[PDB]
């Protein structure tokens, strides 16, 4: 979530993802903690047995066979955390995650109901005013002349400066807004 | 890749693969978060059929 | 304590519209509903009677409710 | 205000209470409390309302229409008596609609009153309903949205001609 | 009660078993939601857009 | 390029008039148009007209037809007549063709 | 933030369910039917920022709508053949061929009570909050089609083909829903399939000439 | 009504 | 009827003589008074018809349409107040004059006792809708849409004029009551068949019938809000009223010339409901929903059952109100986001709770929620269609299922779901547009409370 | 009432608790800035196991790419605080 | 013991064989796709985080999709025998089918009424 | 000056009065069958000269 995906997944990353998915489906099958610990140690032993491969084409074939075995022996209902996608509490509070720009449309009486918070809100808005031009200049300067670029973004490079495109990250609504 | 010239009004609109929005990565901050699509990328001809409230084409365990 | 701000949309305009709608509706209807209650308590409520011989009733005299009779007499 | 001549109701036959048990009846206790708390103020308010009505009492009459000449004695094209006969027919059509509503309420009241004996004790109501719906189907059925005295007369004439042809043999 | 108790004790027992199509059918809702909710909306909306509106 | 005015951007009308009611830019005409719509829309039309419609009597003679139906059922039941005749029109006063 | 909204929605659902239960004519019972269905839609899509909740509410609406089509067929047949939607004239209609309206009422009850063919809207409807799950999908709404069949049981007793297909459908749906309930992991889904299996038991009981036993099981369940 | 949360031990059960 | 026609006529000098800062207020208040005055036609204490003069009359069918038009005119001014705020005073007064001309000519159209006067007022009402759509429409397709609408309607209406003149020459007066009384049966010949088609196809175009319905979606999309209201809420029902008036003198051959149009209507409401499912434009979706509802009205009017005529009447009034409300909600969203895309604005339930509530009640009226007049119309049309043929219930069921699907798809993709947080130009609500939704929705509740007013001629 | 809020100190204590309970990490050399390979001597499979241990304790899923980015307990604690909006 | 993909159950991106035998041209294709995705994301993020913005963000992809679905169809339609036959059957075959269904039902009902075998016992609200 | 400023407010009521007047003129024009309908053919009361005006 906080890091952008690359152009492709490396073999090492795919092996780690397969290992994590296999252990999650193993806990979904095993349920009991001692049973899962036993069979997860067995799975870790299998991965360590196939760890030291140098040809790397045999390693790719082994990865393909292993994930084929995983798709054959995957749980029909694997355990999903409630906040995870496909879970029960996933996107439950998007109806309550109101974006911050409605306070610009709030009435002066409602603004007067919260004076100090609103004063801090225009302090933050003034900081955004002052930092936007500098961070646009930084983004234009740090862009490579080549067509290669990723979705990663530079940090602030000197004192009194903010990271470019920081507003939508810093001022995002809370996952427990109420 | 455009649709084949069978005279059905498609023209130069690309043949995006027939994958729904469920196969898209849900851990990514898509620009259209409900649609699981970014900004400026081409939109499937059957996006309204392939939205997450609608027909799913995801892989199944069996 | 440790309470946090809750970001909400501008409910002031919706509340103001609802208040104005209710105010105008009650401002016209509470006199109307009070008048209806008073008239059904007190006057009108005409009961069915046979036509006397040689008597030609008025058209509103064929109607039951006092308000209906009044409107039929004054405007029809 | 209603009369048993047009809304017939058999006299109620309730049994006398014969409580074998010694426990008090909460229904009787709550009913006595219900009268003493609710029924007396409600009937007091209604008595005040009724004496106000008697202080300001008015009368209204049920309108009656004389019989205009029927469409059979009525020349075609002469739209004056055409119109008079047609509105008389429409008035009688509405009256027959309400007669049907009266018979249907009679049948429903019979069924609810009899309950489990509705298949036997509602024979008279069902027979009256069947006769009146046969008459209604003979006089008003299949006329269409633009039903009229002329269309009703044409349907009646066709039915009479069919009956006369069937009566020859 | 007794059969499900001994089955739960067998799940407590330390052995993995290969899944069978009966338990796959039972866990995967009898395949009726997946099959029907994929084939009937797809045919309905495909018929709608491809034939009705467009054609 | 042909001379053309730039594309206008809609402004936040609530920024200069927080009590904006949707009708006109300045506050006085806006609030008076709001009051005129409220008073002439709900107050003297949706209530006075509703009362007038509610107290239209004998609308298409449902009540009169009910009373006449009760009278005719009473008449035909105390004199033993059929409730409805099978023929609306008297057969004696109709001259059917000979064939 | 919307606890009052939730409470008002539950109260409106209760009003519509009482209208549906105590209604004398089929139009008023139909008012209760769709009021209950729409408030079910809203209470399933209570967390309206959830795409899965919106999808579950939409498919609940779809299956309840197919039930509404069956109800409309039965209602129209009874209006044409008995001039009213009044249950007294229905009781007088007990002595003829009622195959088409009984088929319509059977389709309506299948849609409302989530029998086989039209079942998965209930386990999808588990997506909403737990009090919604309980009150709507556990005790009151799901037994509305069973309640309608209990209402039309004198018509049901005179048609043997209807009784046999009710019995077969109920047995099939309670078997299938118990099979589904054996291996679920979500506790709400397990007791929801329990609800559907007990509804299949009621549907079997209505396949028999035992409507009062079905209503006793309605209250018990 | 409010009770102290426990990290990995058995919770303190109230009498009621 | 003159006591309603004359002050609506005098609205025009009030419009052109009022101050520019008082024109909207004065015309809106006085048009509300016009609607209040037009409510007096409901005083029908007798089975007889309100024949006011030798030229104008009121009827149990004509009265709800007149009251509906007189009610929509101030609502029309309210909806047109916002998108003309940056517009010239002369053009504003001209637009108000065009709407007032619509309202006047439609009252005369519904109250006319003569079919030739009805035809004159028919395309006399066609002209200002063309002018409104063509001048105040937004996109570049408004000119094409006006051409399509005008020429479908005029190629429909020319054989109607020839049929009317032939009927006048054959009978003698073409007066509606004289025709209704001295109606003569037809010989079921080819001339009578072609005459029937000539007097039917104009109102079938104006309905619109399926196959010839293509002018409606583009006209409704490229039209302004007042044009969308006038079309979807008055003009289709005007074609409805035309068929109901003209069908009396067409016995007996309508019983078999009804066959292709009933099939076209049933399959076309199914087709257009499917298009509503797979439609990417909100105005187009509401337009195709309107096409399906008027197809139901065609089926009822052509099967010619009294219950069907009643269901057509109640569906006329109910669909006019709920379609005007739907176009108003769509136009409010369009004035917010400056776009007509169905999927672009998603999470409006968050920012606009009361407007989402109005959306919900409008959609519930659209999908025939009980005990509304919408469902009374569709249910009685269903009953009459099943009486006509028992296999119509399959098409009715498919139509009702897809109707619920497109209404809830509207609600889900326009209100529910995550909010598009990039739309920072979302003003909270105008009291004007909230009042517009309230004035659309309250008469639906009142007519639900008392449905005897819009039953029509048959009962 | 229920669900007490998290704290930076509590998150750090829980993360160090799990890392101390891990057998491959001796508690005397474990610090909040200790790197998993540079001075802890683990590997990628061990890192994935540590992430799943944090995941099982805190009852929510860290996605795969961020999980592979987290490499010392300080980064793990910072990720937990950023995800659950813990600011003190 | 092999998963069979479907249009409604597609092949997984880990079960497909295309990403195990990778190629340098597929790698650079993924690189260029990420480059375009990053450029579009950077443009959208700049326009989104711009404070001087006082309106929403227009989506040219959405505008293109709406134009392709709505207005491009008739300019880009050419009559072929396949779509001619498809339009003919989809615009007529249901109509003749339901015509024959309703005609047979209505003729049977009319005949049953004419010799009186059909019974309308209480049918008065037709 | 109030009559000069608000003279636009009498045009619609004047049109209403004129419309009522024209309805009255049409009503007295269509009097060819007054007290001549066979449904309402009644003998005139001595205190009246017409059944309706
Ligand atoms: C006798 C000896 C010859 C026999 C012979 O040639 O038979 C084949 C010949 C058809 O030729 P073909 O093999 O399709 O030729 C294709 C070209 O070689 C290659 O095609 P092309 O791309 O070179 O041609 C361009 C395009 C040229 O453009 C067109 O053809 C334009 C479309 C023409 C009308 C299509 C009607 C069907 C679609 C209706 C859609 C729904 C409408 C709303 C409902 O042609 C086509 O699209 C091919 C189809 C041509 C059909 C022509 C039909 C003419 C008679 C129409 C009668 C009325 C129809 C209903 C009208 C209803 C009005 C309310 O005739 C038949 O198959 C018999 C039936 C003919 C129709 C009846
Ligand atoms: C919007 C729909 C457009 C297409 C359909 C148009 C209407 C089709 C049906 C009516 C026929 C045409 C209009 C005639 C109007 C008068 C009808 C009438 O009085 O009939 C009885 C009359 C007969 O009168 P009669 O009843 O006196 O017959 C004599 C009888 N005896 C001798 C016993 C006394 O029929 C006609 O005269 C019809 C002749 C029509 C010839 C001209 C047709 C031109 C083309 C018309 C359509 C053009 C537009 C569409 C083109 C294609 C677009 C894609
Ligand atoms: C808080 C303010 C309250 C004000 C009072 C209440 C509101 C106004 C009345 C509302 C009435 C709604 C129903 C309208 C029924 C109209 C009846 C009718 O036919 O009126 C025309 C009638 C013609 O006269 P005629 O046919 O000769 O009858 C004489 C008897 N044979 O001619 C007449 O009846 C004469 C004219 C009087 C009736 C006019 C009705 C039209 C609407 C007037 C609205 C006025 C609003 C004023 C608001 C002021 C605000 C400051
Ligand atoms: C022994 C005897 C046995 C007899 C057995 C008889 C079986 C009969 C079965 C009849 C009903 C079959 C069709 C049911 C369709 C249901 C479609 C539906 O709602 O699917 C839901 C689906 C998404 O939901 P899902 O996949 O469940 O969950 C995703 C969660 N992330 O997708 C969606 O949400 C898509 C949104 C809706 C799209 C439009 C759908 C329009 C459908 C129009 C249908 C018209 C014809 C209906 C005919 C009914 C006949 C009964
Ligand atoms: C006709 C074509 C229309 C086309 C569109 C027109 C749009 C513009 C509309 C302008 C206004 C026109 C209104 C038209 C509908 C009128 C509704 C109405 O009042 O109907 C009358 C009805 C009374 O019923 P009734 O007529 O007798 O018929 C039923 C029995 N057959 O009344 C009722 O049933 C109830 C009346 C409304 C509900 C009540 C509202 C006030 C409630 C106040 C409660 C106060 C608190 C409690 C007080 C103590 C109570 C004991
Ligand atoms: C679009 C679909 C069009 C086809 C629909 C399906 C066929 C309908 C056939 C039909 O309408 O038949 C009615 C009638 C049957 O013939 P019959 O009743 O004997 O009439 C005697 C006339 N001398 O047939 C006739 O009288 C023949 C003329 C029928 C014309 C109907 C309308 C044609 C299309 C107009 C657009
Ligand atoms: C009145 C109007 C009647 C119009 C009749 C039109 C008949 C057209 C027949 C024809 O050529 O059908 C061709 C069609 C598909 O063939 P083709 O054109 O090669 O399409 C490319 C990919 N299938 O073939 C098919 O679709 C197969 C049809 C099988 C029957
Ligand atoms: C439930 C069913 C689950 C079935 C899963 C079955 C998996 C068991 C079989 C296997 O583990 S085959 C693994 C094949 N992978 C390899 O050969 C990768 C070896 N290549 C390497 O570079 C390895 O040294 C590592 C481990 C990836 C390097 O990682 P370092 O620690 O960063």
């Amino acid at each position: 979530a906080f890091c952008a995906p690359p152009a492709y997944l490396t073999h090492q990353q795919k092996v780690l993802r397969l290992y994590k998915r296999a252990l999650r489906h193993l806990e979904s099958w095993c349920i009991h903690r001692d049973k899962y610990r036993y069979f997860a140690c067995l799975m870790r032993a299998r991965f360590e047995e196939h760890k030291n491969e140098k040809d790397m084409m045999r390693a790719t074939q082994l990865l393909r066979e292993a994930e084929e075995e995983f798709w054959q022996n995957q749980h029909p209902q694997p355990y999903i955390f409630p906040d995870s996608p496909g879970g029960t509490s996933f996107e439950r509070y998007e109806c309550y995650k109101v974006p911050e720009w409605c306070l610009d449309y709030w009435h002066p009486s409602e603004k007067a109901m919260y004076p100090d918070y609103f004063s801090k809100r225009e302090q933050w808005k003034k900081l955004r005013m002052e930092s936007w031009d500098r961070e646009v200049k930084q983004l234009q300067e740090e862009t490579s002349p080549d067509g290669i670029m990723t979705e990663a973004l530079p940090p602030a490079r000197r004192e009194g400066d903010l990271p470019p495109l920081w507003w939508h990250i810093v001022t995002r609504p809370r996952e427990r807004p109420t | 890749e455009p649709y084949p010239d069978d005279g059905m009004g498609y023209g130069d609109y690309p043949m995006l693969p027939n994958r729904s929005q469920h196969e898209r990565d849900p851990w990514y901050q898509w620009d259209h978060s409900e649609l699981r699509m970014n900004w400026g990328e081409p939109i499937h001809w059957d996006l309204d059929m392939y939205i997450r409230n609608r027909v799913d084409t995801s892989p199944t365990p069996v | 304590g440790k309470r946090l701000f809750v970001v909400k949309p501008s409910l002031y305009y919706d509340a103001r519209f609802l208040r104005l709608m209710k105010f105008y509706l009650m401002l016209t209807g509470i006199p109307v509903i009070i008048g209806i209650t008073l008239v059904n308590i007190f006057i009108g409520e005409a009961e069915l009677a046979e036509i006397p011989e040689g008597y030609i009733p008025e058209h509103w005299e064929y109607y039951k409710h006092p308000i209906s009779r009044w409107i039929a007499r004054n405007f029809y | 205000s209603w009369d048993k001549d047009v809304y017939p109701e058999p006299p109620s036959r309730t049994p006398a209470p014969s409580p074998q048990t010694s426990l008090p009846n909460p229904i009787t206790y709550l009913t006595k409390a219900y009268d003493l708390v609710v029924d007396w103020p409600v009937t007091l308010v209604r008595e005040f309302i009724e004496r106000q009505h008697a202080k300001n009492r008015t009368y209204y009459y049920h309108r009656q229409y004389r019989r205009v000449p029927d469409i059979t004695e009525c020349k075609e094209g002469d739209v004056l008596c055409i119109y008079e006969a047609e509105m008389q027919w429409r008035r009688d059509f509405k009256v027959d609609q309400e007669i049907m509503n009266i018979i249907q309420e009679r049948l429903k009241a019979c069924q609810q009153r009899e309950g489990e004996n509705y298949q036997q004790n509602c024979a008279k109501e069902l027979e009256q309903f069947t006769k009146v719906t046969k008459a209604y189907q003979d006089r008003y059925l299949d006329l269409g949205a633009y039903y009229s005295a002329r269309k009703c007369l044409a349907k009646q004439k066709q039915r009479m001609l069919e009956e006369r042809k069937a009566a020859r043999q | 009660f007794l059969i499900a108790l001994e089955l739960n004790n067998l799940t407590m027992k330390l052995s993995m078993n290969k899944a069978n199509p009966y338990s796959s059918f039972s866990t995967l809702l009898g395949f009726f939601p997946s099959i029907i909710h994929r084939i009937t909306p797809m045919k309905s909306l495909n018929l709608s857009l491809k034939t009705s509106l467009t054609l | 390029q042909w001379q053309e005015d730039p594309e206008p951007e809609d402004e936040n009308v609530y920024a200069k008039n927080p009590d904006f009611h949707g009708y006109d830019s300045d506050p006085v005409v806006d609030v008076w148009n709001m009051r005129a719509v409220f008073f002439f829309g709900f107050s003297i039309v949706l209530v006075f007209g509703t009362t007038f419609v509610a107290y239209v009597p004998d609308y298409r003679m449902q009540e009169w037809a009910r009373r006449e139906a009760e009278r005719l059922v009473k008449y035909r039941e105390v004199n033993g007549l059929p409730i409805m005749e099978s023929n609306y029109f008297d057969p004696s006063k109709i001259q059917l063709p000979e064939d | 933030p919307n606890i009052n909204r939730f409470i008002k929605y539950l109260t409106l659902f209760l009003i519509t369910m009482l209208i549906l239960t105590s209604a004398n004519n089929m139009f008023q019972l139909f008012i209760g039917w769709e009021g209950v269905g729409i408030m079910s839609f809203l209470l399933i899509g209570w967390w309206y920022g959830r795409t899965d909740a919106n999808t579950a509410a939409l498919q609940a609406i779809l299956y309840n709508r197919i039930g509404d089509i069956g109800f409309i067929l039965a209602m129209v047949w009874f209006s044409l053949n008995m001039n009213s939607w009044e249950l007294q004239q229905i009781m007088f209609s007990n002595n003829n061929d009622n195959l088409i309206p009984l088929m319509g009422l059977l389709i309506a009850a299948t849609g409302k009570s989530a029998q086989f063919g039209l079942h998965p809207w209930l386990p999808s409807a588990m997506e909403g909050p737990t009090p919604v799950s309980a009150l709507l999908h556990s005790s009151t709404m799901v037994v509305a089609g069973i309640f309608l069949l209990v209402r039309f049981h004198p018509l049901t007793t005179n048609n043997n083909f209807i009784l046999t297909t009710m019995l077969c459908l109920g047995a099939l749906t309670t078997l299938f829903t118990a099979i589904c309930a054996l291996t679920q992991n979500d506790i709400k889904k397990i007791i929801a399939f329990s609800t559907s299996s007990q509804l299949g038991l009621m549907m079997v009981t209505l396949g028999m000439n035992q409507p009062h036993l079905a209503f006793l099981h309605i209250c018990t369940h | 009504v409010h009770i102290q949360p426990r990290y990995r031990e058995f919770p303190q059960l109230t009498r009621s | 009827m003159l006591k309603i026609i004359l002050p609506s006529l005098m609205l025009l000098p009030l419009t052109w003589l009022s101050s520019p800062k008082k024109t909207w207020t004065n015309v809106t208040s006085y048009s509300f008074l016009i609607s209040l005055t037009s409510l007096t036609l409901l005083w029908q204490t007798d089975e007889n018809y309100k024949n006011f003069s030798n030229m104008f009359s009121s009827d149990p069918l004509s009265t709800p349409l007149i009251i509906l038009t007189a009610w929509l005119l101030p609502l029309m001014l309210m909806a047109s107040q916002n998108h003309l705020k940056k517009d010239n005073n002369v053009l504003q007064k001209l637009y108000i004059s065009m709407l007032i001309s619509l309202q006047i000519l439609l009252i005369m159209t519904f109250s006319a006792t003569e079919l030739i006067m009805f035809y004159i007022l028919f395309e006399a009402t066609l002209i200002p809708t063309l002018i409104i759509i063509t001048r105040w429409g937004n996109q570049t397709e408004r000119l094409n849409a006006g051409i399509y609408f005008l020429f479908y309607t005029l190629i429909g209406s020319i054989p109607l004029l020839i049929a009317l003149i032939l009927i006048q020459n054959h009978v003698g007066t073409l007066n509606l009551m004289i025709l209704s009384f001295t109606t003569h049966t037809l010989d079921a010949s080819w001339s009578n068949n072609l005459l029937w088609l000539a007097c039917m196809m104009a109102f079938l175009i104006k309905m619109p019938l399926y196959g010839v319905h293509l002018w409606l979606p583009k006209a409704h999309v490229e039209a302004p809000i007042a044009g969308s209201m006038i079309l979807a809420a008055i003009l289709l029902k005007l074609g409805s009223y035309g068929m109901i008036r003209i069908s009396i003198i067409l016995d007996p051959l309508t019983k078999y010339m009804a066959y292709p149009f009933i099939l076209l209507s049933l399959w076309g409401m199914i087709m257009t409901s499917s298009i509503c499912l797979r439609q990417t434009d909100l105005k187009s979706l509401i337009a195709y929903s309107s096409v399906s509802h008027m197809a139901l009205v065609i089926a009822s009017i052509m099967i010619q059952t009294p219950w069907s005529f009643m269901g057509a009447t109640m569906l006329m009034i109910a669909h006019g109100l709920t379609s005007s409300l739907l176009f108003c909600l769509a136009n409010s969203n369009y004035e917010r986001i400056h776009s007509r895309t169905m999927i672009m604005a998603r999470g409006l339930q968050m920012v606009f709770p009361l407007m989402a509530t109005w959306w919900l009640m409008a959609s519930l009226a659209n999908l025939a929620l009980p005990p509304s007049i919408n469902l009374m119309g569709e249910l009685f049309i269903t009953m009459s269609l099943f009486s006509w043929s028992n296999f119509t219930i399959i098409l009715m069921g498919i139509n009702i299922i897809i109707t619920g699907m497109y209404s809830m798809y509207m609600i889900i993709t326009t209100q529910r779901g995550k909010l598009t947080n990039h739309m920072i130009n979302l003003q909270p609500s105008h009291t004007r547009e909230l009042t517009l939704m309230a004035l659309h929705m309250i008469p639906l509740i009142l007519l639900t409370t008392s449905p005897k007013l819009i039953t029509g001629l048959t009962m | 009432s229920d669900a007490p809020p998290l704290t930076l100190d509590g998150i750090k204590d829980r993360v160090l608790y799990v890392l101390k309970l891990y057998d491959k990490i001796d508690p005397e050399k474990l610090s909040v800035n200790s790197h998993f390979m540079k001075d802890l001597g683990l590997d990628s499979l061990d890192q994935v196991e540590i992430i799943m241990a944090m995941e099982d304790e805190f009852g929510f899923e860290i996605p795969d790419i961020d999980a592979e980015k987290l490499m010392c307990p300080q980064e793990i604690v910072d990720y937990i605080a950023d995800k659950k909006d813990v600011y003190e | 013991s092999k998963y069979k993909p479907a249009p409604l159950a597609t092949l997984p991106s880990t079960l497909d064989p295309a990403e195990y035998d990778v190629s340098p041209e597929t790698r650079r294709a993924q690189v260029e796709r990420l480059s375009i995705r990053a450029r579009l994301k950077r443009e959208y993020l700049l326009q989104y985080n711009d404070p001087k913005r006082v309106s929403h963000i227009e989506d040219p992809a959405l505008i293109r999709w709406t134009y392709a679905r709505s207005a491009n169809i008739y300019p880009n339609f050419r009559p072929t025998p396949k779509n001619s036959l498809l339009g003919a059957v989809a615009g007529f075959g249901p109509l003749i089918f339901w015509y024959y269904v309703f005609k047979t039902d209505r003729d049977r009902k009319e005949r049953l009424i004419q010799e009186g075998k059909l019974d309308r016992k209480f049918n008065i609200s037709y | 000056q109030l009559l000069r400023e608000h003279w636009v407010h009498i045009l619609v009521p004047a049109g209403f009065v004129f419309g009522c007047y024209l309805d009255r003129k049409d009503d007295e024009k269509l009097t060819a069958f007054r007290n001549k309908s066979m449904l309402f053919q009644r003998e005139l009361r001595p205190n009246e000269e017409v059944t309706w005006k």
